[PDB]
């Protein structure tokens, strides 16, 4: 949690939005993934959202589905993902790191153990994609016990009761699914700062999100497409990732 | 909050992305409304009777049990329009869709029986039907794919993941997330997120209700046990439901043992899997030590759901129902026996239930017992499968 | 002499070798006895209800008739155990065999539906069943051949003559001549020598009896017409019989027109053949100018009997029933229409009946009429046939 | 009819039984069939039974079934059969000639016309295999109008009412299916003389039939097998037919 607080305070002092890339850990392999992540950070990522490959990701679109499949082709396991996370943290002490998880991988060897492992490697937040607020109690409780922010999605079809619950239960940031009024209401209820996600692929969308009152924007498919499109040239891949992240981050600045 | 309890003990719930919750609440609401609405009940009854062919027979099998003190009846869901029990609840769910003002149907299918059922119901009731099926299953099930298309359904192959039933299940949810305002997701078993396990049971419970009336008429008492195969749990819970409060009636569910439990190549998550969270529910599943979901194996494609309905997991936990498994070879033997001795060709799914009844009889032939096996479907579809195996062995 | 009249006007009789007459008299005697015997009637009723699934539904088809003043019901013999009406009378004939002290069954089959029906009835009732099938039909009908064998029947290919149904019919008689003391010949249609046309009608007449009760219940009046396909005449006479004395009810029989009557490639002997003597009866048949018997052609293998039951020829002659024909393409169109609009896959045989009802409706869409089509069987068996044709045309 | 009367009177004066071969007309072709028939007569046949090939001969066994198929392979029609019959009669004025028919070929162009054609070519009798006595009226009436003997089969399962009907309705000869008492009863009722048929393939069976009181014996399959077995050598075929008929006829003599 604390890393997000520090980030948003720092960004607010610079009248600046957060730009937050998503990638799947171990796509297209462990080594290339570690390099990808270092490149995202060097290019100006303010935080990271990181997917752990799961067999049945029913909230992931085709682009992300294929990232998981590439990661699985490389033999990537949750255990290897946690080793990756420890090293990323050891390299980069302040950048917030969030995980995008599916419930079974969290519940598998015990909800408590999962969040304890997150805390040990230096993860800051966890969004469990198939756990709605209604089912979230054990997850959010375990997360808070281990100083991990539980992240909730605030979708379009969101009514006032849901806004209030998301505001009360969430920490770190609110995942605002792709909105001015939603943003005002979340602020009114003292919700965690909003990051807009879903379909963010161009600089103007980042500036738009910040203008609308969001604290930043998350981009996944756009980033993962660059990986998909450049599998044959790892060097070209990094270059294009650098270019894209730098442009997206620049759009967040005052 | 919800109107009904989404849990059976620890099992069940609504583990879907937040965006799907309104669809589930809407459906629960419409279901609860429909269940109190005499016009809905009358319409559903009319379709079941005059279109689907209810009530189905309860057939006494006297040749099979000769020389034992077992009396065996078969509940004849094989005689239902479409050849399986799946028809009952697709009609109910299609009527619900119309009650909610939906014009479109999304369905998932494995062996294809539920897909055919969804397509026929949609044809009858003027709904636009689209069906998701794993590419591996599409390849294996050309006849059922073609039936769906003759009935005007759009069949969509799924290449993601293992390209089988669990992957079709995922893609079906993906779609509904974005289209639930005009489309209803017609889930094919008594599993998935609340309210589906409850809805499916309630739209299959006529199986057990009829069985009770029929057995009382013919024998003047209740069965010692009722026995049903368990893929996802719909035919079994439909048979069991009306007998749950009849404490003297045994409830026996049969999972596929495949090549044998000890081989690991089976489809018996309830008794040999591990509790997980997937497909909207907390339930026993086929999964790696790491928590990745795996496939169920069975000679019968229809018993391939890699988990089981949460109400079964609950009934097991409290000891109200007992679950067992039957291997490919035991199911095959039961299939052959029913054909030769009774002139009924059973689905290979249902043959698992029959096989366990045959074991109860043969193991203890002087035990007096009255058994009902839910014959969930006909086995015309399995003729080629059984042919080839019997050919491969000689 | 005989107990019952072997003729319907000029048509029918007992044109068998002298050696077979005692078998026919014995059977007639046993039939007449059985028909007065309340225990026989009770046993037959019990099998029909609890094993076969009677009564079958009468389904109103409202989508098909939209925008016309035709109201169309389907009598659902497709829902009968085995998937066709053939089951009704094999159960009756098997019970007769047992009444006569016979332990063995001989049957003939073409498309294989009657063979499967004979094999299932024999399995249930502990009879040793052997089935004759023309080698060309054995080749074309591997699925049905395999079903018969799973049910313990012996299937015997016939290579004599055209190696089709008429040749199986010949071989079935050849055998019975020598074995009638212990074997009953389970003829598969309302044709052949007396008493078979009478027996088959009487053991199918519940089709029409139920239809009458059901239509009175649902509409408060009798149909304007009842419509049925005619291969040999069993499903049609079973539908017609109870309505013969209801002068206001039209009786319409539909023969296969194949590629068109004018092509000569058809199966419509009643209206386009010539009276002859064959297979134990005087009746209209497919024959050369010289008097050699020829094959019926139809897209539907089940409408291949090259003659027609004598009672149909008689009902036609006196104007009580009208007979028409439907081509392969018309039957195919009706098949596709029923699947898409009602979610019912009809047998291609039955699709001929449906096609003529569709013509009555479409030709005169503001004519108010209440029609019942006998849906003699389900069309799961015809999926490959329909697939390939639709594939060959694109 | 009259030819049978004359034969049986002649044979009775010599204390002799009739030997009567059956063949299918036009088996294996028209020419070879005419030669076969002339050979049967030269070898000592007292009368002939001649089959007209029919599509569906449900009283014929496999041997005869195959004779029909050979005849059909040669394109043999009923019209050609009647041309053959006229010529056989023109060669052989006294030998009784009986036809073995199926009902449809008789009924086809009119029962009366059929028997009129038999009379025109010089046929003496007609056995309609699928017309039992119960259905025989129009056939036996038309036969008698054209001076043709209607032949009836007296099977094993024959009761007294049937014996009386066969005795009353039949002429020429009674076809006695394979018996001393049957033979006595037929004689008691003034039936046409009995010829025993079915399974007669050896000299001793001919002598047995005559000893039992029958006026003779008919043999078909045995004869037709000789044809079937020798299709490749027409000359050998005739030789073997000559040998067989001569032996069978010798067994009939006092
Ligand atoms: O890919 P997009 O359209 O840029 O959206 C980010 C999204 O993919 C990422 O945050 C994410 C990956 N998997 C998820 C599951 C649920 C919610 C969000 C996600
Ligand atoms: O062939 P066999 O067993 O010798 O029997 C003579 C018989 O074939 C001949 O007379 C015959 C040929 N076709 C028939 C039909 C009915 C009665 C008799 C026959
Ligand atoms: C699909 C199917 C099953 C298994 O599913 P349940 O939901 O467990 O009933 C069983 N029998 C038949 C005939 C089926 O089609
Ligand atoms: C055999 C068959 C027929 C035709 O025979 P009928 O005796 O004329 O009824 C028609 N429909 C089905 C389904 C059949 O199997
Ligand atoms: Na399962
Ligand atoms: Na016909």
């Amino acid at each position: 949690m604390e890393r997000y607080e520090n980030l948003f305070a720092q960004l607010n002092d610079r009248r600046e939005g957060a730009f937050v890339p998503f990638v799947t850990l171990g796509d297209p392999g462990i080594e290339q993934s570690l390099k990808i992540i270092d490149t995202l950070i060097d290019a100006g990522a303010d935080a990271l959202e990181l997917g752990v490959p799961f067999s049945d990701p029913l909230a992931d679109g085709p682009t992300i589905q294929n990232a998981n499949l590439r990661a699985f082709a490389a033999g990537v396991t949750p255990a290897q993902c946690f080793e990756m996370l420890a090293l990323i943290r050891e390299k980069h002490p302040t950048i917030p790191i969030g995980l995008l998880m599916y419930a079974n991988l969290v519940f598998n060897n015990g909800i408590d153990a999962f969040y304890a492992r997150c805390e040990q490697v230096g993860v800051d937040s966890v969004l469990v994609a198939d756990v709605p607020v209604e089912e979230s109690a054990p997850f959010r409780q375990a997360a808070l016990r281990h100083n991990i922010a539980p992240i909730f999605i605030c979708p379009p079809n969101a009514d006032d009761d849901l806004l209030r619950q998301v505001a009360s239960y969430g920490r770190g940031y609110t995942y605002l699914l792709s909105l001015h009024h939603l943003i005002e209401k979340l602020k009114e209820y003292h919700a965690a700062p909003a990051l807009q996600g879903f379909g963010i692929s161009s600089p103007e969308q980042v500036s738009a999100a910040v203008r609308a009152g969001a604290a930043g924007a998350i981009s996944g498919s756009a980033i993962v497409k660059i990986i998909e499109k450049n599998l044959a040239s790892p060097k070209q891949m990094l270059a294009e990732l650098r270019s894209f992240v730098s442009a997206m981050k620049a759009a967040s600045r005052a | 909050t919800t109107l009904l309890n989404p849990y059976f003990g620890e099992f069940g719930g609504m583990y879907v992305p937040q965006i799907l919750m309104p669809a589930l609440n809407q459906l629960e609401e419409a279901f609860v409304s429909a269940q109190k609405d005499p016009e809905f009940q009358a319409q559903f009854a009319d379709l079941l009777k005059n279109y689907a062919g209810r009530p189905t027979a309860l057939t006494k099998c006297q040749n099979i049990t000769a020389g034992t003190r077992t009396t065996l009846y078969l509940k004849r869901e094989d005689l239902l329009h479409g050849g399986a029990h799946k028809t009952n609840q697709v009609l109910g769910q299609a009527l619900l869709a119309k009650r909610m003002g939906k014009s479109e149907i999304i369905a998932e299918t494995g062996a294809g029986q539920h897909g055919v059922a969804s397509a026929l119901a949609s044809a009858l009731l003027g709904l636009k039907c689209r069906i998701y099926m794993g590419a591996k299953d599409v390849e294996r099930q050309s006849p059922n794919v073609f039936r769906m298309r003759l009935m005007g359904a759009e069949v969509i192959p799924v290449h993601s993941g293992s390209a089988t039933l669990k992957d079709a299940c995922n893609e079906a949810l993906r779609d509904w997330s974005g289209s639930y305002e005009t489309a209803h997701y017609m889930l094919g078993t008594a599993a998935g997120p609340h309210p589906y396990p409850t809805i499916v049971r309630e739209f299959q419970r006529m199986i057990g209700e009829e069985t009770k009336a029929q057995i009382l008429d013919k024998e003047g008492r209740l069965p010692d046990a009722v026995i049903a195969c368990v893929g996802g749990g719909s035919n079994a819970i439909g048979m069991f439901a009306d007998f749950i409060n009849d404490t003297s009636v045994g409830l026996i569910g049969v999972e596929p043992g495949g090549h044998g439990i000890e081989t690991g190549e089976h489809g018996a998550p309830l008794k040999h899997g591990r509790v997980g969270i997937y497909f909207g529910m907390k339930a026993p599943m086929m999964q790696t030590a790491d928590g990745q979901i795996e496939e169920s194996y069975s000679i019968s494609a229809g018993l391939d759901f890699p988990s089981v309905g949460p109400q079964h997991a609950y009934l097991n936990s409290i000891g109200r129902a007992d679950y067992v498994s039957i291997t490919d070879d035991e199911a095959l033997e039961a299939f052959k026996t029913l054909c030769r001795h009774e002139g009924i060709i059973p689905a290979l799914e249902s043959s698992h239930a029959l096989a366990h009844a045959l074991k109860m009889m043969r193991e203890q032939p002087e035990k007096e017992q009255l058994l009902v096996v839910n014959l969930s479907g006909r086995g015309d579809k399995d003729i080629f499968t059984v042919h080839d195996i019997l050919k491969a062995r000689g």
